[PDB]
């Protein structure tokens, strides 16, 4: 809640002013990201995040 | 070469995908063995380590990101323990709604390598043998439709040779970071092109005909095909594991064809995955059965393109051309309710048959 | 840690409460040894001292402002006098309508620590031992409706670890805050979310997964799950102790399960405390049976809402979607009525099972 | 039976999502194979599968 | 940042009153139009915290908030570092940026600017 709207309830004031966003009837439209879930031959263990960036450090890690 | 094989699939697989904030790869280093011993041992079906960190750990928790797919740097042969693997893993895969994509071997076709391929006169004919009495049953199947094998192997035994799952596992993050969907991965021009292969003989160890190309397909194969004198070959058809069930209505028979297709089970996938993050956000909200379908039906909207002459690219970006929610209450339990979520895809070419007739006066339509 | 976790959680309560002409935090200190020496050891149930500081001194007396709701910094486990305290407790608590709440101990599932509450397979056979007969007994009580578990502890054996009953307490103070009415407290968007938790690690000591989730609800248990990779726990469920009887009518199943809500009891219970003060104003009024009935469905009518598409924040400030009071005579008692009460409330959402269908055409629903 | 229809039953979650066929009203319709027996002078002889790949393999094992 | 916690209540702060009370909302006033912070604020639980009461305070006396961010919530000792990462978005997915996330969802964040890098003098 803002802390504007705090200013509803708590001693508010003649003149009680906020900033709302217009959204009308809209709904939120929360995205997922795509997973890609690999299992290869390369409970303990985890599906670690693998990238462009951090591939070197995974095959250290992992050591072959 | 093996380990080098799945270093380099998987490097190239990596290097070739847009990673980011919508699109994540994530690598569990397990052998083959493990998997099969973890699946056999577990006391419950949920109680095995993959199903805890597919299912229970993404898909079943809160804020989980859930896996919209599997890739398998595996083969799958006629082996008994083979066949028992792929099972349990279409059971995890199932109830995850995450499909799984590995390699069929060339034992299962009773061949040493798939340069055979071409040698046998009638592929169906390979299927029918006793040895091959679990891979029907599994076929069978309704958790076989979240399995997808796909052959041969692709050109990276002097050679290196390397899973050809990396490879639809690119057409597929490629299709979604252009499109958001993962539909426009087969085909020529729909997003099953795999480009840039060694050219030194054929990229991917055989020609496959039209004719092979379609047994493979009704046999439950995903075939690359090489086109000849080219460094290109393609995903011509995307069929899962699954041998659909034959009605006696075409309603049921093109519901269970399509229901059998890896790129329509990967967008059903994908809507499951959302309609259970954004109704586990709706729980303890108050609503009605109204209030669920009104609220469902609005959200599924927007992915639905009704323009049946919109481009190819235009409709890869839309997985429905028709959806709808219907929402029922449970008798005796407020706040509890059941929904059926129909989803109509945009439909790919797969066959066509022309007569051509020589006329001296055109007849009519 | 123990002493300080009481204090910050109380102060946290006290801080994060607007309290005010229309909101009143009372503290009373006292052990839970002196609760139970002085609840066993009063002469009659009405003779200890919580009764006559909870039901006599307030909602017993003329000008009293009644209990709304009784917060209780305590654990408790399975041992005998645990449930023994807890069942002394539901008593004085049913009595003065004044809701219960407090922590499960995790020596009530056989755990040291909730860390291990992933352990189990399956939650559900931990409570058929012999050691919860007395347990299970007390979840078949009338009055256990009026107390009901959180679990587990909320970050506030090195951390320090607090009650969650606090959180759960804070979400009932900020839902009577800003609607007038206690039912928003469940859900992401219900009013069950738990913000701005330390981010160090868990801090609910424990991922719980949907399906773990829906098992402690079963079980009598509101549980706090905290948001993957984020400062965020969320109440989905809010269940007090007390196990529904089962009925052959849906009717009775539904009056059943929602009688053992703690957001409707709280609305209930609220309605009990305005029905003592008003009827206690009109005694000695003239008035027939008549009077009495239009009375009372004249005054409740403020509280109902009937529009099921109103948004949440609306729906939130109206405990009612249905109300009717009927009054009868008592013969031979002139001025002597009896009434019954029918509340229905707006009901949140509890589960959905979906199934989804990729379809050719769409069949009609 | 799906492993997504026996999380209806074993510690269900609260939102349970399974895929399903709609076939309606529809039957199955199982199709059998047309199976010609021939009986040719070419308790524990049997009816041999031929076909134009074996052929020569059957007039081997006949051997006339 | 012990004002604004310290405070038995919101409106309570000394930053509060000046801000708010004294000019916002007392008759005859001139009311803060904009308030710019000297201070640099990181990715360190306080820095962020205080970054949220102050935009709570900025947000009842609709009066933005401009400040500096500081090269520590990039995970960077100067902003001549600010080139090499790849993907900035990258290193905002942090668990050390759980607070700055959330802050950043908030309704009175859209009161608070931060301006980045540092200007020769």
């Amino acid at each position: 809640e803002s802390t504007q709207h705090k200013l509803d309830r708590i001693r508010p004031p003649r003149v009680q002013i906020t900033y709302d966003v217009e959204t009308g009837n809209a709904i939120e439209k929360k995205e997922l990201p795509l997973v890609v879930g690999i299992l290869a031959d390369l409970m303990e263990r985890r599906f670690v995040e693998i990238n462009r960036d951090n591939f070197n450090d995974v095959l250290a890690s992992i050591a072959p | 070469q093996k380990l080098e094989a799945s270093w380099r699939g998987l490097h190239m697989l990596v290097k070739n995908t847009e990673t980011g904030a919508r699109l994540k790869l994530r690598l569990l280093n397990v052998t083959q063995k493990e998997l099969l011993i973890d699946l056999e041992k577990a006391v419950e079906f949920d109680q095995s380590a993959l199903f805890k960190k597919i299912y229970e750990e993404e898909y079943g928790t809160f804020g989980g990101h859930p896996f919209s797919l599997l890739v398998g740097d595996y083969s799958f042969g006629r082996h008994p323990q083979d066949i028992g693997l792929l099972e349990k893993l279409s059971n995890v895969a199932a109830a995850a709604h995450a499909p799984f994509i590995a390699a069929a071997s060339p034992r299962l076709f009773d061949m040493g390598s798939f340069t055979e391929l071409a040698v046998p006169r009638d592929l169906a004919k390979i299927f029918e043998s006793q040895e091959l009495i679990k891979w029907r049953a599994f076929r069978e199947s309704e958790d076989s439709r979240y399995v997808s094998l796909v052959l041969p192997h692709v050109l990276l035994a002097r050679y290196l040779w390397g899973n050809a799952a990396w490879a639809l596992t690119q057409r597929i993050t490629e299709a979604f970071a252009r499109y958001g969907w993962c539909a426009a991965i087969r085909g020529v021009e729909g997003g099953g092109a795999v480009e840039g292969l060694p050219a030194h003989k054929c990229p991917t160890e055989v020609a496959i005909t039209d004719r092979r190309e379609k047994e493979l397909d009704a046999l439950g194969f995903i075939a690359l095909c090489h086109k000849k004198n080219s460094d290109l070959a393609v995903f011509f058809g995307s069929q899962t594991t699954n041998r659909p069930r034959v009605y006696n209505t075409n309603e049921a028979n093109a519901n269970a064809r399509i229901s059998a297709m890896l790129p329509y089970v990967l967008a059903a996938s994908r809507f499951a995955h959302y309609l259970k993050v954004i109704m586990r956000d709706k729980v303890g909200s108050f609503m009605t059965r109204d209030n669920v379908q009104t609220y469902l039906n609005n959200w599924i909207a927007d992915y639905v393109l009704i323009n049946d002459n919109a481009p190819q690219e235009i409709k890869a970006q839309y997985p429905l051309r028709e959806a709808r929610v219907d929402v029922s209450e449970v008798v005796g339990k407020p706040g509890v309710y059941r929904a059926t979520v129909f989803l109509r895809p945009h439909f790919q070419l797969e066959e066509l048959t022309a007569s051509i007739r020589l006329v001296a006066t055109l007849p009519p339509p």
